[PDB]
């Protein structure tokens, strides 16, 4: 399984990538990705149990999210492996990311409808059903609420962090997992939500197919910083009150820890590293 | 200490907060009468479930992004 960047895609490969995540939705189970997403985007809290983001395991509790939605992505077509956005690199609207043949564009201004690429409410292939509120057309309004993607050089500045994760372990966190996640610092993963907007902005964010492409990039900076340290590790290592160390298992799945998660390449490699 | 409760109508809807699969919230907003869930971080910053990667000061700056974001559409119950 090989995850390349987006950017590089051929036309075959976005045809079958745009209709494995079509089939997904059709069939039901893309929506209960983004169940499953919402239900720890609002239980995880600072002060008590936290899993899936504002602690050490974000990054691990990801990366197995993402292969179940690979997998998933594979049982309907044995060639598709999910492509990751270099948002540092690939940066304005007019990225390939955005064009009608992939992911399509921006809202319009009126009401933040998508209205061009696959996607589009207009097609009557991507009903929003997992929702806030009632509007159920997908929306987006890129580089709206914040004008600028993190760069290259913040992201270095960020994989430069040698500690994995610090107490208190949460959003109030130094060291590297905190400064990715963007709740401190420069911010790198929290404003790409912002700066897409749209669902991708609230607690139902993989209503956008892009959720996906996001969270493959900062998986692979999770690689590169490993690689970048190869003395430094997940933490903690037991003992931690509400926050998952290193061997105790995760919610959902329960049969998987951090543990097992560390090395990628146990599922797959990227197009470079 | 709670933030304070607050009433007032936003942009043509009723916003509310006060103190009190999803956490258990030692603060509830509601709009138009329909609860938004709302998380308070560390930094004592709050977000929305309608906006929750663009942390805000209060209980009341969560409700109001929260409207703005809605564009007029009815919050459904979570
Ligand atoms: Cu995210
Ligand atoms: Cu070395």
């Amino acid at each position: 399984t090989v995850r390349k960047n987006q950017a590089t895609l051929t036309a075959d490969e976005k045809r079958r990538f745009v209709a494995a995540v079509l089939e997904l939705k059709r069939s039901g189970r893309y929506d209960e990705f983004v169940r499953t997403h919402n239900e720890f985007i609002m239980s995880d809290t600072d002060s008590g149990e936290r899993t899936g983001h504002r602690s050490p395991s974000f990054l691990p509790w990801h990366r197995r999210f993402l292969l179940d939605f690979e997998q998933a992505l594979q049982s309907v077509d044995s060639s598709v492996t999910l492509p990751y956005w270099d948002w540092s690199a690939d940066r304005t609207v007019r990225a390939s990311l955005w064009a009608p043949d992939f992911l399509g564009g921006t809202g319009r201004s009126t009401d933040g409808r998508v209205m061009d690429g696959p996607f589009a409410a207009s097609t009557g292939n991507w009903p929003i059903n997992v929702r806030v509120d009632s509007r159920t057309y997908l929306r987006r309004s890129l580089g709206g609420s914040v004008a600028e993607l993190p760069t290259r050089a913040e992201v270095e500045s960020v994989l430069a962090i040698s500690a994995y994760d610090l107490p208190p372990y949460n959003s109030a966190s130094e060291g590297f997992r905190n400064h990715l996640e963007g709740w401190r610092g420069v911010n790198l993963h929290n404003r790409v939500h912002v700066w897409v907007g749209g669902q991708m902005a609230t607690g139902v964010s993989p209503n956008d197919p892009v959720f996906w492409l996001h969270h493959a990039y900062v998986d692979k900076l999770w690689a590169e910083w490993q690689r970048r340290h190869p003395d430094s590790a997940y933490v903690p290592t037991g003992g931690t009150p509400d926050v998952v160390d290193l061997n105790e298992t995760m919610k959902p799945w329960n049969t998987v820890r951090p543990a097992d998660l560390l090395d990628h390449t146990a599922y797959y490699t990227f197009d470079a590293l | 200490a709670a933030p304070e409760s607050f009433d007032e109508v936003y942009k043509g809807r009723r916003i509310q907060g006060r103190p009190a699969h999803e956490h258990g919230g030692g603060y509830e907003v509601f709009v138009d009468g329909v609860q938004l869930h709302v998380m308070r971080n560390a930094d004592g910053s709050w977000i929305s479930v309608v906006s929750h990667y663009d942390p805000v000061p209060t209980p009341r700056a969560a409700a109001r992004a929260a409207v703005d974001e809605l564009q007029g559409a009815p919050l459904l119950p979570f």
